[PDB]
């Protein structure tokens, strides 16, 4: 299954039940696409590459 | 493409098995037919059917 | 394809037969590279750095 | 019915044991292929172990499966194998078993054999040149050869140089035309002549098969015509076998024993009317054929017969000594047992060799037929393990190339002590110091792509083996993105502008034209469509109008 | 291709001829040289369709354009090499 991953899990006692914590690499690497239009939005990049 | 013959990296080549086995009644049937043409003794078409 | 050659024609950009495969460093380590060793099948010309 | 107690006996214990069944069997049998079957059977049977150990817990527990409909026929499977007798399994002994009911020995009956197998090509042979196509085909292909259309070695393949062979063709065709120049007062004379002058010469097989063919039409074309006649009289008339053959026989060539026979008033004769037409076809086809031949049907069919009673003892002659040499083949064939290749397939290849070495040997030359033959069969397996082992098939001279290697490998690799290069291969064999390194690249097999690559979960090799073609999803979009950005570029041009360089590329439409179409198109095959293209190219060079475009650029 | 029920049954013969693309003959599969495969084995190019996405497999048509049309020498149906699946 693509845009998935795996790592290590930890503890993180500051959160509310309601949101698991997350490294910035596998998020970064997770939302590519994501990424992408919202790059191609803001006109941060004319094109995709 | 579903029993392919990929070009493994130094000439080897990493083959399928369907390959074999279609070879293998390839050349049974073509022998077969062969065998039909001379019209051989009973024995020798039996053993090939 | 199309309208990339329009550009290839615009940019006069010549697409080399020449194709990168080089081997980059694997995603997410940074090491020093300490020590590099070359093999040479005993029919090609030992380069410079071998 | 005691297998049939191990058969309660695993429904009831809930598994069996090696030691269990190899009690209840059916004795005398024991191959250890009815026993594999057996095992299969009763695994598919409701016992579903087939256990060494008994058991068996938590891992796995209380498994079963119901599986209703095949224990009855798997029971009555078993019920069925042992009473009745044990079967045998698997080809190789079934050939192994059916060939052994082949008296194994020829010691110079091989000679009565030969004989036989002489008889019936003699009698052929008479068939030959009494078969008055025969001759004509030989003239018509000695016209046809001389001119340059046909070659004469490759019509006939030797007597007992071709201007011999080509003064020959003239003298038989001197013997054929006064056979045919006298139409009754020498014909039996004349035939003798011709038949003593054409049985020491010979023709290629295939050739001979051509005149056996012509003459197995001929043969077809008299049959359907017997059809015409007996068929459409008889079995449409009610004119039976007796009233029928009475004027069939003897003569068989004039219409009068069918036309009078309508009038002879029986009521065979009162059902012949409608098919009064159709049997005068019949007869006049047959009346034809004797135009075409000379020779009566009768002389047909006693011809054919005799040339099928002779084809027929040499068929059987060749089965009788192909029966025999079965063993020589399998004796043979056992040399090759792990070349790449199947066992069965080996002494197949070696029946194949084994029917040429039959169809091409001869007593006039002292041979024996065991050595002989020995040699054929050789051949005819080696040939075959070349051709038809390798997966990806490479050619005989290669094959020798490859098995040379091989052996001064293994030469060297006790001379020199720890092995040799390629370099020193180049100078014990002499190639040219690559193609060594081509033939020892090519010479190796393909790896099985279900290879288990056990060194996970549970993976196969060929679950490793990326796709090298596909696009990326990055490239697509950039692909498409750059469509769009091109669109609307050319979009800010003219009609005209756009079009042309629509056109002089291959833009938003098929394959891209030439200045030929671009002028067909707009009137001038000329300098106004290289102004016009290049004046635009100019023209979107411009930054601030192709800033983006350059964007796309992957440098 | 939101189509139904699948449907299961014999294979009969005609039909596994209106299935087919034509008769495989021989037992090569590639050419141990170039390694294109060779005609006919349980490889193919005419029967089973081209190799590289719309390209011959001698080479004259080149274009896609060109696709559909089974060239002459070598009566390989340009067409996409997905279908070769
Ligand atoms: C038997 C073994 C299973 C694990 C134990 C599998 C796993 C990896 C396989 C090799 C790799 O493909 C690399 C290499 C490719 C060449 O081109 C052909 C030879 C090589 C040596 C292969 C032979 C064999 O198939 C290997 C050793
Ligand atoms: C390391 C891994 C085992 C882990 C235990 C071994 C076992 C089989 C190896 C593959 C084979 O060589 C085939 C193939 C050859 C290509 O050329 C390079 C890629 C492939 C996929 C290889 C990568 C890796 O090497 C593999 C997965
Ligand atoms: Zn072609």
């Amino acid at each position: 299954v693509d845009y998935s991953g795996r790592s290590v899990i930890t503890v993180g006692p500051y959160l509310r039940l309601h949101q698991c914590g997350l490294p910035k690499k596998m998020a970064l690497e997770l939302f590519k696409p994501f990424i992408y239009g919202k790059l191609e939005l803001r006109g941060l990049a004319t094109t995709i590459k | 493409d579903l029993r392919p013959l990929v070009p493994l990296d130094g000439g080897r080549f990493a083959t399928s098995d369907l390959n074999d086995l279609y070879r293998r009644v390839i050349n049974r049937n073509n022998r077969l037919k062969r065998l039909l043409d001379l019209a051989a003794p009973d024995i020798i078409v039996r053993n090939e059917k | 394809t199309p309208e990339e050659k329009l550009l290839r024609a615009i940019f006069g950009e010549k697409a080399s037969d020449v194709k990168d495969s080089s081997l980059r460093v694997p995603n997410g380590v940074s090491g020093t590279v300490i020590d590099v060793q070359v093999f040479t099948r005993d029919g090609v010309e030992k380069d410079k750095r071998a | 019915s005691q297998l049939k107690l191990l058969v309660t006996r695993g429904k009831e214990q809930g598994y069996l044991t090696y030691a269990e069944v190899n009690d209840h069997l059916p004795e005398d049998i024991v191959d250890s292929d009815q026993i594999e079957d057996i095992i299969q059977m009763i695994n598919d049977m409701g016992i579903q172990v087939m256990e060494e150990a008994p058991d068996a817990d938590d891992l796995m527990l209380a498994e079963n499966t119901a599986d209703e409909d095949a224990a009855e026929a798997a029971a009555q499977v078993l019920s069925s194998v042992e009473s009745e007798i044990g079967r045998t399994t698997d080809p190789v002994r079934m050939y192994m078993r059916e060939m052994g009911t082949v008296e194994l020995l020829t010691r110079e009956g091989e000679i009565d054999i030969a004989k036989r197998i002489e008889d019936g090509i003699n009698q052929v042979q008479c068939s030959v040149a009494e078969y008055p196509e025969a001759i004509t085909y030989l003239l018509e292909q000695y016209d046809r050869v001389e001119a340059e259309e046909a070659r004469l070695s490759d019509l006939i393949t030797g007597f007992v140089d071709p201007e011999l062979a080509r003064e020959k063709f003239a003298e038989l065709r001197a013997q054929y035309v006064v056979t045919r120049d006298t139409i009754h007062a020498t014909a039996q004379e004349e035939i003798l002549k011709l038949s003593e002058v054409f049985k020491q010469f010979r023709l290629v097989p295939k050739q001979f098969d051509y005149l056996v063919n012509s003459m197995r039409v001929m043969m077809d074309r008299v049959r359907t015509q017997e059809r015409l006649i007996m068929k459409l009289c008889v079995e449409q008339c009610k004119m039976p076998k007796k009233n029928f053959i009475t004027l069939f026989t003897g003569n068989e060539t004039s219409d009068t024993w069918f036309n009078a026979a309508i009038a002879m008033n029986k009521p065979w004769s009162e059902k012949l009317h409608d098919v009064s037409e159709e049997v005068h076809r019949a007869l006049q086809k047959l009346q034809q054929i004797e135009e075409e031949t000379g020779l009566t049907i009768e002389q047909v069919k006693d011809i054919n017969r005799r040339m099928s009673i002779g084809e027929a003892k040499a068929r059987r002659a060749k089965k009788e000594m192909v029966e025999a040499n079965l063993r020589l083949v399998i004796s043979i064939a056992k040399k090759y047992t792990n070349r790449g290749l199947q066992f069965l397939d080996l002494i197949q290849e070696g029946n194949i060799g084994l029917m040429k070495a039959v169809d091409k040997f001869e007593y006039r030359r002292g041979y024996k037929f065991s050595t002989y033959a020995t040699w054929w069969i050789r051949q005819a397996i080696t040939r075959s393990i070349a051709d038809q082992a390798r997966t990806i098939r490479i050619p005989v001279h290669m094959i020798e190339t490859i098995n040379k290697l091989n052996r001064i490998s293994r030469q060297m690799l006790q001379e020199m002590g720890r092995e040799p290069t390629p370099e020193e291969l180049a100078e014990r064999m002499l190639m040219p110091e690559d193609k060594i390194r081509k033939v020892l690249k090519i010479a190796k097999e393909p790896i099985s792509m279900e290879t288990p690559i056990g060194d996970d979960e549970d993976s196969h090799l060929g679950d490793f083996i990326e796709d090298t073609t596909l696009e990326l999803p990055l490239d697509s979009a950039t692909t498409e993105s750059l469509r769009a950005a091109t669109h609307d570029v050319l979009a800010g041009l003219t009609a005209r502008e756009a079009k042309v360089l629509r056109m002089r590329f291959g833009i938003d439409m098929n394959t891209d034209y030439t200045l030929e179409e671009v002028g067909k198109q707009f009137d001038v095959t000329r300098e106004r469509i290289r102004q016009i293209e290049a004046k635009a190219l100019r023209k979107l060079r411009h930054p601030s109008r192709s800033e983006v475009l350059r964007s796309f650029l992957d440098d | 291709e939101e189509f139904d029920a699948i449907k299961i049954a014999l294979a009969s013969p005609d039909m596994i001829r209106s299935w087919s693309f034509g008769e495989v003959k021989k037992p090569e599969t590639i050419n141990y040289r170039t390694f294109k495969p060779e005609r006919d084995g349980l490889f193919c190019a005419r029967i089973f369709g081209p190799v590289k996405d719309y390209e011959c497999l001698c080479g004259k048509y080149k274009r896609l354009k060109h696709r559909g049309v089974i060239c002459e020498k070598c009566g390989v149906e340009v067409t996409q090499t997905k279908v070769r699946r």
